[PDB]
């Protein structure tokens, strides 16, 4: 028998990641960043 | 040194965030 309960929500179920697409003009979605754009590859060094 | 604080700039990188959610007020040293 199960019983869920609802504090900082942390168990729920998998995201399925889609593929990436660049070069073109597309709606992206990373983790909620929204907006419209062509993606390209960059040689920046972010922080880890 | 061991006296007191160097006089220097040292930024504090983030090592953890934990999803606790309780209230808090004091604390003390172990």
């Amino acid at each position: 028998v199960l019983s869920f309960e609802l504090a900082p929500a942390t168990v729920c179920g998998p995201k399925k990641s889609t593929n990436l697409v660049k070069n073109k003009c597309v709606n992206f979605n990373f983790n909620g960043l929204t907006g419209t754009g062509v993606l390209t590859e960059s040689n920046k060094k972010f922080l880890p | 040194l061991v006296r007191d604080l160097p006089q220097g700039f040292s930024a504090l990188e983030p090592l953890v965030d934990l999803p606790i959610g309780i209230n808090i007020t004091r604390f003390q040293t172990l």
